[PDB]
C-alpha cells in the first residue's frame, strides 16, 4: 500500500504561499490605444478597491508596459494586499483573491482576465509546463514560420488528451501603414532623399537631437511635431520638404501609400527567427508525456520549421529523473556504515526494513491533507527514515 | 520610432552576429518590437561568473557597436546582469496637486533613480515614467509657411 | 530659423510649441487612480541579501529631507514584511519547540534538574549550526531554517 | 578570461582613433590556442553547389551556431559568407559620366532601413483610437532590386 | 548516509536539497559530537540518583 | 505545513509499529 | 580605392540574414597598371578626367 | 567538450541541408583520445592478468 499511497500521491516544486502581494496583467488587442487600455486598467482597479476593498490595500497600475507587448497596449498591476492579520479564512487569501478576480475581469472586451501569484519564489517558477520554440532553420520567413505555427497550434488544440492550453506569445501581427517613396518621381522634383526621411522621421518618430541643461542636469532635446499633425494617414501629405529649386512639395506629390502587413514583435532562438510555444502539460500527465507528443507534432509542419526548449523545460527534474538515482546512495550507503558498526550483511536488514513503516504514515497524513509530494515533503521523508531506523538501530544494538 | 523589421535587421542581428567566443552559454532569446527596441538575454550555466560573464558580452557586442545605425548609438545600449522580476517598489505620489505624472516622474528620475541605480539597487531599476526632455512640436502648416522642414 | 525679406525674424517659437515633455510617453501610472511615479528596481545575478533593498532605504534615506510639497514615497508591492514575518513565524517555531520538549521531557522523569540536560543540549547545537553553515556558505534563509527545527 | 577581457577594453581607450573602415569592419579579440581542435568540411554530393555556395551555406547557417558553442576561442571559416558584389565598369562609368562616388552614394541611399514613426503614438490626441506602426523603404534583398537603382 | 547524499544539487532544485541536505548532516555531526562531550560531561556531572 | 505534516504523520506509524516489527525483523533476519 | 581595393558599403538582407554590400569593379579593369589610367574621375565642372 | 560540443550544434544541422551537402570529416584529434585511452585501459586490464 506504500507504493500505492506512494505512485498516488502527485508532486511538485514548492507551494506558492501567499505573499501578501501579487499582481494582475492587462492585454489589450492590435491596434489597441493607450486611452482603449487605460479603460480596461481602470475597469481593473475598480473591481480591487471595491468588489475587494476588504482585501486590497493598494493599486499600482502601469499602463504601456507589459511582460512583452510594450507601448499602449499592454498594461500591468502590482497588487498589495491588507496585513496578513486583517485577512483571515482562505477566503482572504491570496488564490482565493486572485481567483475571484480571474474569473471577474473574465467578462471584459480584452483577453487580460488574469491577475496570479508571484510564482514559488522569484524567477524560479520554471515548473508550469513547457515552453516551445519553433525555429526557422531554412531561408523561409514571418511568412511560412508563423504560418507553421497556426498548423502546429491546431494538431496539439485538436486532441487535448496529453496536451492542454497550446498558445504563442504576443506575436499578433497587426497592419501597418507602408509608405513608399517614388524615389526618382521627388529626384526629378527637385529634393533629396535624406530632408525626405528625416523630415517622415522627426514627424511621426521624434529625433533626439542635442543635450542641454535643465537645473545643472544633462536631459535630451527632442523634436517631433504635435499630435493632432499625426494621428491620421491622410495627415501624412500635410507635411512639405524644401526643393533645391526653392520651393516646398507636399509629400502625396512623391509617395503613395498602403496598410500592409507585420509584426509588433518579431523574435529569434539563437541567431534564427523563432516563435515561442507555451502550454501545459495536460490533466494527470507529466511535461515529459506532454512534450514527447510536441515534439512529433511538428515533424508534420513544413520543412525547414524546427525546435527545442528553453527554460521551463530544458531539463527533466526531480522524482522521474533526479531522486530515483540519488535515492538510491542514501539507502545504498546506508547498507554501509549499518555494517561499520554492526557487521553481518544481513543483520542491517532489520533496521533497514522500518523505513517503510514511517514512510507510510508520512504518505498517509500527505493525502489526507490537501498536501503533495514535494521538495519538504521529500526533506521531510529523508529525516523520517533517519527516525525509523534511529529507533531500529538502538533496538537492535542493545539487543546485539 | 523604428519599425520591428527595421529594428531586427539594422540592430537586433548586427548584435547576435557578433556573440561568438563566449564561455559558457545555453542561449540567446531576442526581440524586436515595434516600439523600436530590442532585447537580446543571454543564459548561463548554473554558477557561471555571473560577474565574468556579464562582461564578455558587453564587449563581443563593441565587435559590433559601430554597427549599429547612429540614432541607437547615440541612444546607448545596457548590457547587464538582469533577473527579470522587481525586488521592491517604491512609489512616489503627489500629496498636492503641484505636481503629475509628468512632473513626480521628473522629480524622480533626476534625484531619486540616479542614485538608486548605483547602489546595492544591483541588476537595473525601471522607471516608471520618463525624465523630462525639451520636447519641440512642430508645426508642418507653420513650418511650410515660412518655408522650413524638420 | 531664418531672417525673412521685410526684415521681420521667424523664430523656433513660430513654428512650434515648445515646452518640457517626457523623452517618451508611453509609461504612465496610477497609485489609486492618484497619478504616480516610481521605481521599479531589479537585482544583479546572484545577487546579495535584501541587503539590496537594505541599501535600497539607504538612498532614500537621505533623499525624503530636499523633496518640494507633495511628494509622498509610498510602497506597493514589497517582498520585505516576507523575510521579516517568514523568519519571526519560525524562530517561534524553534522557541516553541523546545518548551514543548522541556515538558514532554519533565512529564517522563520528575525533575527540574534533568529535564534541564536536553534544555541546555539542543540550543548549543543550533548555534553551533549557523556555524558550520556560514563556513559553506550558506546564509540564513527562509529555507535554511526549516532544517534547523526538522 | 580576466585577461581576455583587459584587453577588449584598454582597445577603446583607442577604438575612436581607428579609420571608420577598420570599425565598420569590427576588430575581434580572444582567447586564442592557434592549433585547431578539428576540421569539419563540407562538400557537394551533387554539382548544384559551389566553392562560392558551399561556403555560404556554411557561414549563414552552420558557423554563427557552431562559434558561440563549446566551439570556444574562435572557428576559421573556410571560404567567405555571400555578399552583393558590385563590379564596377569604368568605361560604362566614364561614359554615363559617373564614379564609383555616385555608385555608393547611390547605393548608401537607396538600399536602407529607415525609422519613420507611428499612428497615433506616446502623446496622442485623447480620442484616438487606431493605433499602427509606420513602414518606408526597407533594405534590399534580392540582386535584381539592386540592379534597378538609379 | 541517507541525508548527505542528496546534497548532489542536482539540477535547479540541488538549488534547495543544497539549502537542504547539509544543514542536517551539519546540525547532526555537531549533536553527534554535542552528545559525545558535554551532553554525557553535563549529564554525568549533573543531578540527582 | 508541508515539512511537518508529513513529518508527524510518518513519525507517529514510525513509532506505533517499528515498536512491534523491530523486535520481529531481526529475530527474523538471523 | 573602390576601384583596386573594395568598398564595404551598405548591408542588405538575403533570406532573412544580414550580408554586406561590396563596390570594387570587375576583374578585368584592376589587372594590369596601365588600367590605372581607364579610371575617369568627375570634375567641378562638369567633364570626366583620366 | 568542446568537440563534444561541436558534433552538438552539426547535430541538429544536418536535417534541413540541402541536396548535395554531406559533412565530410578530414583532421581530427578525436579518434585519437579514443584509442589512447582503449589502449591504456586495455594496458591496465593485462598487467592484472598479468
Amino acid at each position: 500500500g506504500m507504493a500505492y499511497l506512494f505512485v498516488r500521491l502527485p508532486s511538485s516544486f514548492l507551494p506558492d504561499e501567499d505573499q501578501g502581494v501579487f499582481m494582475t496583467m492587462v492585454q489589450l488587442p492590435a491596434g489597441a490605444t493607450q486611452e482603449r487600455t487605460q479603460k480596461v486598467l481602470n475597469e481593473v482597479t475598480h473591481y480591487y478597491l471595491t468588489k475587494e476593498k476588504n482585501n486590497v490595500e493598494s493599486v499600482f497600475a502601469v499602463n504601456g508596459f507589459g511582460f512583452a507587448g510594450r507601448g499602449q497596449n499592454t498594461g500591468i498591476a502590482f497588487v498589495s494586499l491588507k496585513d496578513w492579520a486583517d485577512r483571515p479564512g482562505e477566503e482572504n487569501k491570496v488564490e482565493a483573491i486572485t481567483m475571484r478576480a480571474t474569473r471577474a475581469f473574465s467578462q471584459i472586451k480584452d483577453a487580460m482576465v488574469f491577475a496570479f501569484n508571484l510564482p514559488a519564489i522569484v524567477e524560479l517558477g520554471t515548473a508550469t509546463g513547457f515552453d516551445f520554440e519553433l525555429i526557422d532553420q531554412a531561408g523561409l520567413g514571418h511568412e511560412k514560420l508563423t504560418q507553421a505555427r497556426n498548423q502546429l497550434l491546431a494538431e496539439a488544440a485538436k486532441h487535448p488528451d496529453m496536451l492542454t492550453s497550446v498558445r504563442p506569445n504576443g506575436l499578433e501581427d497587426t497592419p501597418q501603414f507602408k509608405i513608399d517613396i517614388d524615389q526618382e518621381k521627388a529626384q526629378a522634383l527637385g529634393v533629396s532623399i535624406n530632408d525626405i526621411n528625416t523630415t517622415l522621421g522627426a514627424a511621426w518618430g521624434g529625433s533626439y537631437v542635442n543635450d542641454f541643461i535643465d537645473r545643472g542636469r544633462v536631459k535630451k532635446v527632442y523634436v517631433m511635431s504635435e499630435a493632432k499633425y499625426r494621428m491620421l494617414p491622410d495627415d501624412i501629405g500635410d507635411w512639405y520638404v524644401r526643393a533645391a529649386d526653392g520651393q516646398m512639395v507636399p509629400f502625396s506629390a512623391f509617395s503613395s501609400s498602403r496598410w500592409e502587413y507585420g509584426s509588433p514583435r518579431l523574435e529569434r532562438y539563437n541567431g534564427l527567427p523563432s516563435m515561442e510555444i507555451l502550454g501545459q502539460a495536460a490533466p494527470g500527465k507529466s511535461t515529459g508525456e506532454a512534450m514527447e507528443l510536441m515534439e512529433q507534432l511538428a515533424s508534420k509542419l513544413p520543412t525547414g520549421v524546427g525546435y527545442d526548449w528553453t527554460g521551463m523545460s530544458y531539463q527533466e527534474r526531480l522524482s522521474g529523473n533526479q531522486a530515483p538515482s540519488l535515492y538510491a546512495i542514501s539507502l545504498i550507503v546506508v547498507f554501509l556504515c549499518l555494517a561499520a558498526l554492526y557487521e553481518s550483511w544481513s543483520i542491517p536488514f532489520s533496521v533497514m526494513l522500518v523505513v517503510p513503516l514511517g514512510v507510510i504514515g508520512a504518505l498517509l497524513a500527505a493525502t489526507f491533507r490537501g498536501l503533495t509530494n514535494d521538495v519538504y515533503f521529500q526533506v521531510g521523508l529523508l529525516t523520517t527514515i533517519g527516525l525509523s531506523a534511529k529507533n531500529a538501530i538502538l533496538i537492535v544494538e542493545f539487543a546485539k | 520610432g523604428a519599425d520591428a523589421k527595421t529594428v531586427q535587421d539594422t540592430v537586433t542581428q548586427v548584435i547576435e552576429q557578433n556573440m561568438n567566443g563566449i564561455d559558457n552559454l545555453m542561449y540567446m532569446s531576442s526581440n524586436s518590437d515595434s516600439t523600436g527596441t530590442v532585447q537580446i538575454t543571454l543564459t548561463f550555466e548554473s554558477g557561471t561568473d555571473a560577474d565574468i560573464a556579464q562582461v564578455q558580452v558587453q564587449n563581443k557586442l563593441q565587435l559590433a557597436m559601430p554597427l549599429l545605425p547612429q540614432e541607437v548609438q547615440q541612444q546607448g545600449v545596457s548590457v547587464e546582469k538582469s533577473s527579470s522580476s522587481f525586488l521592491m517598489v517604491v512609489g512616489v505620489i503627489n500629496t498636492d496637486g503641484t505636481m503629475t505624472q509628468e512632473d513626480i516622474s521628473d522629480y524622480v528620475a533626476a534625484n531619486m533613480k540616479d542614485a538608486i541605480s548605483r547602489t546595492s539597487g544591483v541588476g537595473d531599476v525601471q522607471l516608471f515614467g520618463s525624465q523630462y526632455a525639451m520636447r519641440i512640436w512642430m508645426n508642418p502648416n507653420e513650418l511650410n509657411k515660412f518655408q522650413l522642414t524638420p | 530659423l531664418k531672417v525673412n525679406q521685410d526684415g521681420s525674424r521667424v523664430l523656433l517659437r513660430d513654428v512650434a510649441k515648445i515646452e518640457l515633455g517626457g523623452e517618451n510617453y508611453d509609461i504612465i501610472a496610477e497609485f489609486n487612480g492618484q497619478p504616480a511615479s516610481g521605481l521599479g528596481i531589479k537585482l544583479a545575478t546572484g545577487a546579495n541579501a535584501l541587503d539590496t533593498a537594505a541599501a535600497i532605504r539607504a538612498e532614500l534615506a537621505k533623499m525624503e529631507p530636499f523633496f518640494p510639497s507633495g511628494l509622498k514615497i509610498v510602497y506597493p508591492y514589497d517582498t520585505t514584511p516576507f523575510v521579516k514575518i517568514s523568519i519571526h513565524e519560525v524562530v517561534k517555531t524553534l522557541v516553541e519547540a523546545i518548551i514543548l520538549v522541556f515538558l514532554v521531557m519533565y512529564l517522563f522523569l520528575q525533575n527540574f534538574r534533568a529535564t534541564l540536560i536536553p534544555t541546555i543540549a539542543v540550543p548549543v547545537v543550533l548555534l553551533g549550526t549557523f556555524a558550520v553553515l556560514a563556513a559553506f556558505g550558506f546564509s540564513i534563509n527562509t529555507l535554511t531554517m526549516f532544517g534547523m527545527v526538522l | 578570461d580576466i585577461a581576455q577581457v583587459q584587453v577588449q577594453n584598454k582597445l577603446q581607450l583607442a577604438m575612436p582613433l581607428l579609420p571608420q573602415e577598420v570599425q565598420q569592419q569590427g576588430v575581434s579579440v580572444e582567447k586564442s590556442s592557434s592549433s585547431f581542435l578539428m576540421v569539419v568540411g563540407v562538400i557537394n554530393t551533387d554539382g548544384t553547389m559551389t566553392q562560392e555556395d558551399i561556403s555560404d551555406y556554411v557561414a549563414a547557417n552552420m558557423k554563427d551556431a557552431i562559434s558561440r558553442t563549446s566551439g570556444v576561442g574562435d572557428v576559421q571559416l573556410f571560404g567567405s559568407q555571400y555578399a552583393m558584389r558590385i563590379w564596377m565598369n569604368p568605361n560604362e562609368l566614364n561614359k554615363f559620366q559617373l564614379t564609383p562616388v555616385d555608385v555608393i552614394t547611390a547605393i548608401k541611399a537607396q538600399n536602407a532601413q529607415v525609422a519613420a514613426g507611428q499612428l497615433g503614438g506616446t502623446p496622442p490626441v485623447k480620442g484616438q483610437q487606431l493605433n499602427a506602426s509606420i513602414i518606408a523603404q526597407t533594405r534590399l534583398t534580392s540582386t535584381e532590386e539592386f540592379g534597378k537603382i538609379l | 548516509a541517507v541525508f548527505v547524499p542528496m546534497a548532489f544539487f542536482g539540477g535547479s532544485t540541488g538549488a534547495i536539497y543544497r539549502q537542504f541536505s547539509i544543514t542536517i548532516v551539519s546540525a547532526m555531526a555537531l549533536s553527534v559530537l554535542v552528545a559525545l562531550i558535554l551532553t554525557p560531561a553535563l549529564c554525568a556531572t549533573m543531578l540527582k540518583p | 505545513n508541508a515539512v511537518g505534516t508529513g513529518v508527524m504523520g510518518g513519525m507517529v506509524t514510525a513509532t506505533v509499529l517499528a515498536i512491534f516489527f523491530v523486535p520481529v525483523f531481526f529475530v527474523v533476519v538471523r
